[PDB]
RNA sequence: UCCGCCGGCACCUUAUGAGAAAUCAAAGUCUUUGGGUUCCGGGGGGAGUAUGGUCGCAAGGCUGAAACUUAAAGGAAUUGAC
RNA sequence: UGUCUGGUAAUUGGAAUGAGUACAAUCUAAAUCCCUUAACGAGGAUCCAUUGGAGGGCAAGUCUGGUGCCAGCAGCCGCGGUAAUUCCAGCUCCAAUAGCGUAUAUUUAAGUUGUUGCAGUUAAAAAGCUCGUAGUUGGACCUUGGGCCGGCAUCGUUACUUUGAAGAAAUUAGAGUGCUCAAAGCAAGCCAUCGCUCUGGAUACAUUAGCAUGGGAUAACAUCAUAGGAU
């Protein structure tokens, strides 16, 4: 099984070390791939909405989900971002200035939307949250 | 699907790939 | 076991068996207790008895028989029979 | 009201037992469980699940509900009671019988001082049951219960007040995890300590001692 | 370099790890309904006090008898329970003061107190009393209910000269009513 | 033919053992966790695929990813249905 | 039946107070904030508490109206196809409370990286088999009875263990100290002084490597019979 000599530190020190890369997370992590997506390591991001689309939910699910198709600032990147609370696809617009976050699954598609991984927080600078709450409005 | 005629199927896209890429080099 | 007073603090002390000296748990079923009486120089039971008790385990094994038997060889000497 | 249909509870009915300890110490197998009522003074009843099990019949799914119960004072005793049942109202009845016959007694031992009161399982005990292994270890006078929702209840239960207790396994099935968790709390009281090891005397059985009222004294 | 930054800072209490629990619930809102809190976080806070305590005390009894930096620490941790008013006198043990719970602490609160000391009408009112500067302890005014008070101190609690309550001239509500009686 | 010893291939009964169980006299002596040592696994796919290296006449062998996708895949046993 | 106890009412009363305002003094290099304080300052005391939720996980509704696999919710399981406990709203309730929600990163949870402490018959995982250097690991044997209780050499080497020294502060642990409490600070305290307590401003830990003292059990090296040995 296991080594367990007194003089064997370094053959346990590098067998661990190679057998880390086995794990998801760590080699997720230390493989440098993160900076590779569209966010770069950002917790947010900021972008143009270049059109409004609509997604058929996955089965056995049946409804459109709003999203928008969008163009990221930083690098250029093309990404869809949904658009929760009902309504709130008329507050976006044609090349609008809207900022973007995560959806909550660390990289995941979130629900049954295919292959979405992005929400909108932000449009033109005010949060949906309060356009949709009637506390702003659209500048 | 059998996985030997998976792996069959696997060997034929291999040695076609190879040709290809002798193709041009 | 024993408190700082000196008073019992467990509810009860149970018994260990005469064989393998492992105590006795109070669901140990097949755990027994066995009285051999005595007798006198003309053969007369006296109403005195010797008490032995058995675990589960020894019982189980096999080995009761003997470790009695043996239990009982090594006790009567003292007592005399 | 209640005929005692067994030798046991003949003797307890007219009063030649004050506690349970008796019954224990000679391992008794209580099939009564009216003698608990009579004996233990506090018992305490906290249904844990009530999950229904199926089985698939030509027809249908026939559902049966299994209903896990919990019993036991404060005070040392602790029992655990599963039953299954057409619905609720028996599996729970039932359950509540079956734990009160199956209380054991737990040992309860100090963490480094005697100050009076234990308040502690004696020893690391563990407690296996499928997959879910179940450890308790002693714990300083103001730890408090260190487990989940099921040990920390058997353990109030069974008296204990503070403890370190770690788990392996499948824990989410309930069924195994309460039963590790209450079979290794009967194993506490077997660990070999080196203050029982004393040469043990021995006591007449209730049905040795009692033999004068128990030859042909039916019921009167 | 900014001097101000090293002062050092630190927090208080803790929250708890399982936010919905029944039982835990209700016990904590039993105790903070009869011991008059405001929130949670006041016995959050009292509950990170005692666990610092005693997870000190139980560090200082796993250590050898004859060991300084054991008695040392445990005279002074005795010291400063029975300064308090937490340990009794025959308590004078590193046993007992791991057995100390949170309504030992919450029972020295100023509030708690003065609503024992007779001088309110209920735990609310002492709280209320204490937060409108009328309680002084010795001779310095308190209007902090959370002030613990030690045993030495315990025998000074009383209205303070400026209040009403304590030898004040009236408040604005009474010289109102006499401005509207004078005339 | 009978008895005994060492070595080997197995077999039968039974746990007081272990195990998710089938079952295992070793797959036991494990939360009461440590005899020595080698190899090797980290949810299911993509995939033993791409590419580089290297051995081979070739067929191929050894070493061997990533993007992306997914909430199950799987083991043992149980009751029905077929 | 009785009296007391306890709870609700945009009911009735009185008292209390700071948020605010402001003479004034104090603060300050000068101002300002704080502390102190004239005068004013609360009844729907409008001097109006918010953020998330109410199927499960997970505390709280199978209430009412709208929608009808649409709009939407939903971290996961799932909900909506004319009776929706899950969507849109009202009422009510729940959790935290001057704080709460959301996204990323990572600690725990994770005994799912396992030295402590995971696994490999069937779930993923023993190399087809053997040999083999480096590495790791290696049987037993050699002081016990013995009680008592300034010199001066020249020497097997280490690991281990004890004791000591040197060891930056800050941070951490921790003694004292009533900043009104606390997070803090290193201050202060007292007879009621032409001052005193020499006032205090402790103490630990700080891997490994290095220096020194004692110990020789367990371990590693070569030293072991051409006497080229000791005296
Ligand atoms: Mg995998
Ligand atoms: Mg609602
Ligand atoms: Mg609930
Ligand atoms: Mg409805
Ligand atoms: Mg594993
Ligand atoms: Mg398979
Ligand atoms: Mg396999
Ligand atoms: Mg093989
Ligand atoms: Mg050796």
């Amino acid at each position: 099984g296991k080594t367990r000599g007194m003089g064997a530190g370094r053959k346990l020190k590098t067998h661990r070390r190679n057998q880390r890369w086995a794990d998801k997370a760590y080699k997720k992590s230390h493989l440098g791939n993160e900076w590779k997506k569209p966010f770069a390591g950002s917790s947010h991001a900021k972008g143009i909405v270049l059109e409004k689309i609509g997604i058929e939910a996955k089965q056995p699910n049946s409804a459109i989900r709003k999203c928008a198709r969008v163009q990221l600032v930083k690098n250029g990147k093309k990404i869809a971002a949904f658009v929760p609370n009902d309504g709130c696809l008329n507050f976006i617009e044609e090349n609008d200035e809207v900022l973007i976050a995560g959806f909550g699954r660390k990289g995941h598609a979130v629900g049954d939307i295919p292959g979405v991984r992005f929400k909108v927080v932000k449009v033109s600078g005010v949060s949906l949250l309060a356009l949709f709450k009637e506390k702003k409005e659209k500048p | 699907m059998r996985a030997k005629w998976k792996k069959k199927r696997m060997r034929r896209l291999k040695r076609k790939r190879r040709k290809m890429r002798q193709r041009s080099k | 076991m024993q408190n700082e007073v000196g008073d019992m603090v467990d509810l009860y002390v149970p018994r260990k068996c005469s064989a393998t000296n492992r105590i006795i748990t109070a669901k140990d079923h097949a755990s027994v207790q066995i009285n051999i009486g005595h007798v006198d120089e003309n053969g007369l039971y006296d109403g005195r008895f010797t008490t032995f008790a058995l675990s589960g385990f020894v019982r189980a094994q096999g080995d009761a028989d003997g470790s009695l038997d043996r239990l009982w060889q090594k006790r009567k000497a003292e007592i005399k029979q | 009201k209640w005929v005692p249909v067994t030798k046991l509870g003949r003797l307890v009915k007219e009063g030649r037992f004050t506690k349970m300890e008796e019954i224990y110490l000679h391992s008794l197998p209580v099939k009564e469980h009216q003698i608990v009522e009579t004996l233990c003074p506090g018992l305490k009843d906290e249904v844990m699940k009530i999950t229904p099990v199926q089985k698939q019949t030509r027809a249908g799914q026939r559902t049966r509900f299994k209903a896990f119960v919990v019993v036991g004072d404060s005070n040392g005793h602790v029992g655990l009671g599963v039953k299954c049942a057409k619905e609720v109202a028996t599996a729970i009845r039932g359950a509540i019988i079956l734990a009160k016959l199956s209380i054991v007694p737990v040992r309860r031992g100090y963490w480094g001082n005697k100050i009076g009161q234990p308040h502690t399982v004696p020893c690391k005990v563990t407690g296996k049951c499928g997959s879910v292994t179940v450890r308790m270890v002693p714990a300083p006078r103001g730890s408090g219960i260190v487990a989940a929702r099921v040990p920390k209840k058997v353990l109030q239960f069974a008296g204990i007040d503070d403890v370190f207790t770690s788990s392996r396994g499948s824990t989410k099935t309930l069924g195994n995890f309460v039963k590790a968790t209450f079979d290794c709390l009967m194993k506490t009281y077997g660990f070999l300590t080196p203050d029982f090891w004393r040469e043990t005397t021995f006591t007449k059985a209730p049905y040795q001692e009692f033999t004068d009222i128990l030859a042909k004294p039916t019921k009167a | 370099v900014h001097v101000n930054f090293y002062r050092n800072y630190g927090k208080t209490f803790k929250k708890p790890r399982r936010p919905y629990e029944k039982e835990r619930l209700d016990a904590e809102l039993k105790l903070v309904g009869e011991y008059g809190l405001r929130c949670k976080r006041e016995l959050w806070r009292v509950q990170y006090a005692l666990s610092r305590i005693r997870n000190a005390a139980r560090h200082l009894l796993t250590l050898d008898e004859k060991n300084p930096r054991r008695i040392f620490e445990g005279a002074a941790l005795l010291r400063r329970m029975n300064r308090y008013g937490l340990l009794a006198e025959g308590q004078d043990k590193l046993d007992y003061v791991l057995a100390l719970t949170a309504e030992n602490f919450l029972a020295r609160r100023l509030q708690t107190l003065v609503f024992k000391a007779g001088m309110a009408k209920s735990i609310h009112h002492a709280r209320v009393l204490i937060r409108q500067r009328h309680i002084r302890v010795g001779r310095q005014i308190v209007n902090v209910p959370s002030f613990m008070v030690r045993v030495e101190s315990e025998k000074h609690i009383d209205f303070s000269l400026t209040s009403p309550f304590g030898g004040g001239p009236a408040g604005r509500v009474k010289r109102k009513n006499q401005k509207k009686a004078s005339g």
